[PDB]
């Protein structure tokens, strides 16, 4: 019945300004409000505020007060949350959900997919990818893999020997490095006797930057 | 349309909810 | 609403969330499940109502102004970020949520970490940094401690860990260390080596490379 759509993640600027939509496919937007929740990636819930279809009566709270707005086109009932004068704090996932103030679920029932908003504070770049060596050996468990580092922003998506590889890949979660931008390592392991006759090839894409790498990893 | 905040809960949404009729105004 | 960090449990016993309120009636506080990658979900309403699709391991209790969410049968699907809201009866009738909860199934087994230990890509000291990438794979749980020693010498400050938990093929964990130097500095230092501390290899386990 109602479900709520909402758009892809939106890299921005520092001091610009991002307006999440939010869809109603198969709701009215006329009865229940719609609640906005704030949450980073690792968080705990955060009701930003809500806004009512019956009255055009929109209420938010003091700590993000003087920077949401609740706009709504009435027209196909797509309302949408602008959070403006951005900061690098402001970097979260915004959810849109349909509260029900009213009725006796009295809880946010159906929640939207979820927008994330994140304050760039740097240029896309594109991935720079290095091997990590399997040691030297003949034997046994050898470990190898690359080092993509130094790219913005995400998403890379890393694959082994064209997809054919896939048990024993453990593609480490990105972090942000000091810099500003984005690193991660994807490691293998494989027979240290395969080191040899085995090819072993990484192949890293940065569809941001349209960097699309195949770098060989058989030392 | 341009919702505005309003710091305040109308009661005509407020239906089955106590708490709204804890902390309710109107015009 | 405020609750615990994390409650960890052995498969089929029954784990507790406590919702410690600093106000709706104390009948509205209802339970949110939030599984890794995907949105919150309503599981319970009214502190113990159960909404349609549910499961009836999930229960709600309420003490005080203490809510108390009891997951019978527990399995490692259960396993998700919990929290509890209820409305906060303020001016705009706040919807308050709780700090969070990340239940985990864990018990049953020990693994012991596989440390392997990266040289810096040449490549990558031309280009005027070097990463040193310490790799533990396949180790539960995740309470490993990774010394970083340049030269019979400690590094902190300049480490930077990921954790992955791979599916439920091992139900383990894999962690990257990455001790990033310059060029220059890490060619006017010799022996580079971490030492490894956890669970499964009570001796500490050592893996060095000398340039």
């Amino acid at each position: 019945q109602v479900q709520l759509v909402q758009s892809g993640a939106e890299v921005k600027k520092p001091g610009s300004s991002v307006k999440v939509p939010c869809k109603a496919s198969g709701g009215t937007f006329s009865t229940y409000p719609i609640s906005w929740v704030r949450q980073a990636p690792g968080q705990g819930l955060e009701w930003m505020g809500r806004i009512i279809p019956d009255p055009p009566m929109a209420n938010i709270a003091q700590k993000f007060q003087g920077r949401v707005s609740f706009s709504a086109d009435k027209s196909t009932t797509i309302v949408y949350m602008e959070l403006s004068s951005l900061r690098s704090e402001d970097t979260a996932v915004y959810f849109c959900a349909r509260e029900i103030l009213q009725s006796p679920p009295f809880a946010v029932d159906v929640w939207g997919q979820g927008t994330m908003v994140a304050v760039s504070s740097a240029s896309t770049k594109g991935p720079s990818v290095f091997p990590l060596a399997p040691s030297s050996k003949s034997t046994g468990t050898a470990a190898l893999g690359c080092l993509v580092k130094d790219y913005f922003p995400e998403p890379v998506t890393v694959s082994w020997n064209s997809g054919a590889l896939t048990s024993g890949v453990h593609t480490f979660p990105a972090v942000l490095q000091s810099s500003g931008l984005y690193s991660l390592s994807s490691v293998v392991t494989v027979p240290s006797s395969s080191l040899g006759t085995q090819t072993y090839i990484c192949n890293v894409n940065h569809k941001p930057s349209n960097t699309k790498v195949d770098k060989k990893v058989e030392p | 349309f341009h919702f505005e905040v309003f710091n305040f809960v109308p009661c005509s949404i407020c239906s089955n909810n106590p708490t709204c009729w804890a902390i309710c105004k109107r015009i | 609403l405020t609750q615990p960090a994390s409650v960890s449990g052995s498969p089929g016993q029954s784990i507790t969330i406590s919702c410690t309120g600093s106000v709706g009636g104390y009948s509205h506080v209802s339970w949110y499940q939030q599984h890794p990658g995907k949105v919150p979900k309503l599981i319970i309403s009214e502190v113990s109502n159960r909404p349609s699709g549910i499961s009836n391991r999930f229960s709600g209790s309420k003490s005080a102004n203490t809510a108390s969410l009891t997951i019978s049968g527990l399995q490692p699907e259960d396993e998700a970020d919990y929290y509890c809201g209820s409305y906060a009866s303020t001016n705009i009738l706040h919807y308050v949520f709780g700090t969070g909860t990340k239940v985990t199934v864990l018990s049953r087994t020990v693994a012991a970490p596989s440390v392997f230990i990266f040289p810096p890509s040449d490549e990558q000291l031309k280009s005027g940094t070097a990463s040193v990438v310490c790799l533990l794979n396949n180790f539960y749980p995740r309470e490993a401690k990774v010394q970083w020693k340049v030269d019979n010498a400690l590094q902190s400050g300049n480490s930077q860990e990921s954790v992955t938990e791979q599916d439920s093929k091992d139900s383990t964990y894999s962690l990257s260390s990455t001790l990033t130097l310059s060029k220059a500095d890490y060619e006017k230092h010799k022996v580079y080596a971490c030492e490894v501390t956890h669970q499964g290899l009570s001796s500490p386990v050592t893996k060095s490379f000398n340039r």
